């Protein structure tokens, strides 16, 4: 995890994500489950 | 906020505003979920009765997306005391769930070990609120945001009249006239990691506002992640 956060989009190799997100196929990116996921600025 | 800039539409969606009986905003808060607001314990003393407004960006104009919520339960940290301002954290359970929309969305809670090592080691965080635009001046009618550098704990201790505890961290500027101020208290300090914003602090206190040789002091949320989890499960 020390370098590059283990190439993880959120938590770190074993990547993981915050509530309202699922770990992607690639096992690194995090996919938002709803339209207003935590921690994302909102767009119209 | 002293200095900084008005938040652009949708840029500070986790901002909550605590409003007193006079319908006046007196403290900030961070949206954590549809039912929970994160704020500072010291804010609970300032108004015998208060509500939470979400979606507001301009307190002088009613615009779409603003909504007021009654607080059902106040969970204040039992170790908070005005003597030290330590444990300056509270969680509010709302009577009715927040509907997420434009300008209304939660900030993410991080995992403890990862935040301490990865988030808190970032160069800067973002603070926001409706508080005073100068130390002795008026509260802002517009929602403002400010990028604040993390400040070395030891530098901060040396600068401070008061004890900086492990439950606090410092951020902001030595001499540059930019800082959170009174009225921003209880509000969010968030840290971007890649494209996700995580709640890292609660706007807590400072000696004056934007004072030369003084920093802003925040409640270190990582120290309370288990407490927040416990509080959010009732
Ligand atoms: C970073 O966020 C902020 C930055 C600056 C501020 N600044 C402020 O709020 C100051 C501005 N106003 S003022 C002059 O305009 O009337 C008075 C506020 C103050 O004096 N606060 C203060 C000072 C010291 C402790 N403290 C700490 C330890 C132990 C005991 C103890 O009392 C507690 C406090 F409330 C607020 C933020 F929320
Ligand atoms: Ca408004
Ligand atoms: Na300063």
């Amino acid at each position: 995890c020390s370098l590059d956060n283990g190439d993880c989009d959120q938590f770190c190799v074993v990547c993981s994500c915050a509530r309202g997100y699922t770990l992607a196929d690639n096992g690194k990116a995090c996919i938002p489950t709803g339209p207003y996921p935590c921690g994302k600025q909102t767009l119209e | 906020i002293v200095g900084g800039q008005e938040c652009k539409d949708g840029e500070c969606p986790w901002q909550a505003l605590l409003i007193n009986e006079e319908n006046e905003g007196f403290c900030g808060g961070t949206i954590l979920s549809e039912f929970y607001i994160l704020t500072a314990a010291h804010c609970l003393y300032q108004a015998k009765r208060f509500k939470v407004r979400v979606g507001d960006r301009n307190t002088e104009q009613e615009e779409g997306g603003e909504a007021v919520h009654e607080v059902e339960v106040v969970i204040k940290h039992n170790r908070f005391t005005k003597e030290t301002y330590d444990f300056d954290i509270a969680v509010l359970r709302l009577k009715t769930p927040i509907t997420f929309r434009m300008n209304v969305a939660p900030a993410c809670l991080p995992e403890r070990d990862w935040a301490e090592s990865t988030l808190m080691t970032q160069k800067t965080g973002i603070v926001s609120g409706f508080g005073r635009t100068h130390e002795k001046g008026r509260q802002s009618t517009r929602l403002k945001m400010l990028e604040v550098p993390y400040v070395d704990r030891n530098s901060c201790k040396l600068s401070s009249s008061f004890i900086i505890t492990q439950n606090m961290f410092c951020a902001g500027y030595d001499t540059k006239q930019e800082d959170a101020c009174q009225g921003d208290s209880g509000g969010p300090h968030v840290t971007r990691f890649k494209d996700t914003y995580f709640v890292t602090g609660i706007v807590s206190w400072g000696e004056g506002c934007a004072r030369k040789g003084k920093y802003g002091i925040y409640t270190k949320v990582t120290a309370f992640l288990k407490w927040i989890d416990r509080s959010m499960k009732t």
